[PDB]
């Protein structure tokens, strides 16, 4: 009855997507998939196969993607097709959720972080061409228009969901002109939301604070300072690249992904990584999808089966497979469908 | 002899914490003698901004420092007084030890992490300004030959503190060209230094890795495109701002040692700060110059006060003040 477009990527992509399906299928999940096959490692990319993303994604309106891996020789990460998807569903803002799971122990346990970044402007904007014999130079974009954006996503996102106070991150210090404006958008578009408290920070602070007392903050919102960093920093706080899910939203579009995104997140075998955050975020999208019964019974299932620590990936310091960890999730999620009340 | 040095009190919790260290320098007979010397934002004639005259001369007389935070201003006003004080006197290598305090307990246990960053060129290009309404443009250059000579420093570090492995820091999946760069010139000097591991890895990996495992780590390089981030991130690990030092250092032995921290305003004036920061980047300086007796006299004194617990500070455990702290290390000193 509801249409998903899924972007399985390359890496793991194939088998956390084959998770997500045999895992909604155990529950009955009313969502028909629709996927698509861009990889340009693999030879299957190009800028038809990408509006014929857009195209279903016009009509869904809400997807769940892998990685799009990109070849380093003769391409940065910029040019790669996972940019110019971003770019064609104009996502503008990541949202990360660092959350503590019951009984995956960290060094920091009971924590409920949002980090949202700003996605379009700052180092994706970056311009580099060469000046002299050896000088490099780069140029990058900071703007009003997608900062006023961002602040006001934050916020919006901040009251929806019911948190509580929204700690905006910049480096107004040293980049004065840049960040200050981006800093001002924020203090301008706070005055609108006088239930939600707010603050600021400079980045350098904040970074040692995540590591330090991660328990201060709520909500961040900061500019794409510097990629992906803090996305990635913070998911370490709370089990690493396997178990953090991640969202993108656009105006029109909200598309489900992981929240730590570096090159060799999950850069394991044929049958090695860790569903939860695929999973999590698949159960986030059918909140988004307003499915909130199944929603909830695929994150409780998930959650359980890794408070009880049967069934542990590597990642989670155990030595089951990617198969053996959804088959015991779908044994949990159709035992809680036969016996709901 | 008695070898003098440059001080620089600085601004916020700066004049109490280079008093604290100041104590326990004359309560080590540390051949030292202070040149107070004060540095604030003079505008030039022609709208350049500079340095204080006193201080630059101070400066070039001794050819080594010690200096407490300094005020920027966290919106618009004068650039950092510390990027002009490390391009002034091309201080290169910005170095930032992590290793643990064996008296204060934290989550992490036994780090070991030097963050050799480069100190002049990236983000300290001071160049960004309004192309539109509302539109802000900043340019960033890296130079081939400051990859170079940060690469060489840190491979020199790794070999004169024996160090097993270096690790280039980098994002060239997304800025190409520049982090290309910095690699290229990395790589070439590693193949000149077979006894010293290298390897490379991408920042957003070793963010992420930092944080639940710091132990893979021995010195990092990095160039000047990302901030001092990952040293944040490393001085969390250890006990925060109060105890992580620095050390930028230039060619010819010209160094200006600090502390990660800033001005610390929230808590300036309430004799709350932690000195350890500043003491440990003296006993930096004190290795720097040769006086090895006095360092490792001062730093023993220092760590055997945080380990008994008893008198303290808020950063850390409990609550006592920055003079009380710098009094029972002063008693450490002379026994
Ligand atoms: N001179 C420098 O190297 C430097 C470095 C960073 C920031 N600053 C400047 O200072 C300001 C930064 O202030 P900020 O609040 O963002 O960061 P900060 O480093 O000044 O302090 C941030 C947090 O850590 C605390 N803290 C810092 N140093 C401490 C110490 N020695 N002992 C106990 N607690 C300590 C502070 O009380 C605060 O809670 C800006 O103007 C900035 O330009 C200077």
């Amino acid at each position: 009855s509801f249409p998903v477009t899924m972007l399985p990527g390359d890496g793991v992509g194939p088998e956390l997507m084959h998770a997500v399906k045999e895992v909604f299928k155990a529950a009955a999940v009313p969502v028909e998939f629709q996927e698509h096959h861009l990889s340009e490692v693999q030879n299957m990319a190009s800028e038809e196969k990408l509006e014929q993303v857009l195209s279903s994604m016009k009509e869904n309106k809400v997807a769940i993607i892998g990685k799009i891996h990109t070849p380093m020789e003769y391409k940065g990460e910029l040019a790669s097709y996972d940019m110019r998807l971003r770019r064609k569903l104009d996502l503008f803002a990541n949202v990360v959720h660092v959350k503590s799971l019951p009984g995956y122990m960290t060094r920091h346990n009971n924590l409920d972080l949002v980090i949202i970044r700003e996605q379009t402007e700052g180092e994706y904007s970056s311009l580099e061409h060469e000046s002299a014999r050896g000088v490099i130079e780069c140029l990058k974009i900071v703007t009003r228009a997608k900062s006023q954006r961002i602040a006001k996503f934050a916020f919006d996102y901040a009251t929806k969901k019911g948190r509580g106070k929204v700690t905006a991150v910049h480096k107004a210090n040293i980049m004065k002109l840049g960040d200050g404006l981006f800093l001002q958008c924020c203090e301008e578009v706070a005055e609108l939301y006088p239930k939600i408290k707010f603050e600021t920070m400079i980045i350098d602070n904040c970074c040692m604070q995540l590591v330090q007392n991660p328990y201060q903050f709520d909500v961040l919102v900061m500019p794409n300072l510097y990629g992906n960093i803090i996305d990635n920093l913070a998911a370490g706080l709370v089990g690493g690249a396997g178990v953090v899910p991640g969202e993108s939203y656009s105006a029109e579009y909200a598309v489900f992904e992981t929240g730590a995104r570096h090159p060799f997140a999950q850069a394991v075998g044929r049958n090695i990584a860790n569903p939860t955050a695929m999973l999590l975020s698949a159960s986030n999208m059918l909140r988004h999808l307003n499915l909130e019964y199944h929603s909830s019974m695929i994150a409780d299932a998930v959650k359980k089966v890794i408070k009880v620590g049967k069934v542990r990936t590597s990642d989670m310091g155990g030595y089951a497979t990617c198969h053996d960890f959804t088959e015991e999730i779908c044994r949990r999620v159709k035992d809680l469908d036969e016996n709901l009340y | 002899g008695v070898q003098t040095v440059t001080l620089i009190p600085g601004d916020g919790i700066g004049p109490e914490i280079s008093a604290a260290v100041m104590k326990i320098f004359d309560a080590a007979k540390a051949p030292i003698q202070w040149e107070e010397r004060n540095v604030t934002a003079i505008q030039g004639p022609g709208g350049k901004w500079m340095i204080p005259s006193e201080a630059k001369e101070s400066m070039d007389k001794n050819k080594m420092g010690l200096k407490g935070p300094l005020k920027t201003p966290i919106a618009a006003g004068h650039p950092s007084m510390n990027l002009l004080l490390r391009k002034t006197f091309d201080l290169y290598a910005n170095v930032r030890p992590c290793v643990s305090i064996e008296g204060y307990k934290t989550p992490y246990t036994d780090v070991n992490i030097v963050t050799i960053r480069e100190n002049t060129e990236g983000e300290y290009s001071g160049i960004e300004h309004v192309i539109v309404d509302g539109v802000v443009q900043s340019i960033k250059l890296i130079t081939e030959g400051a990859s170079k000579r940060i690469a060489e420093f840190a491979f020199e570090y790794a070999r004169n503190n024996h160090r097993s492995n270096v690790t280039a820091v980098h994002k060239a999946n997304i800025m190409r060209m520049s982090d290309g760069l910095f690699l290229q010139k990395c790589r070439e000097v590693a193949e000149s230094c077979k006894d010293i591991k290298f390897n490379e890895m991408y920042l957003d990996t070793v963010c992420l890795n930092m944080v639940q495992d710091p132990s893979q780590f021995d010195v990092l390089v990095m160039p000047n495109l990302y901030g001092d981030i990952l040293s944040d991130l490393c001085a969390g690990l250890i006990g925060g701002l109060g105890v992580t030092p620095s050390g930028n250092i230039g060619a010819n032995g010209v160094a200006i040692f600090e502390s990660v921290h800033g001005t610390a305003p929230d808590i300036a004036g309430k004799d709350m700060a932690n000195p350890t920061a500043l003491l440990l980047s003296a006993v930096m300086m004190l290795r720097h110059m040769g006086l090895f007796d006095h360092a490792a006299r001062i730093e023993a004194a220092c760590f055997a006060t945080i380990k008994d617990g008893k008198s303290l500070t808020k950063d850390l455990g409990g609550n006592a003040k920055c003079s009380d702290f710098t009094e029972e290390i002063c008693r450490r000193v002379k026994d």
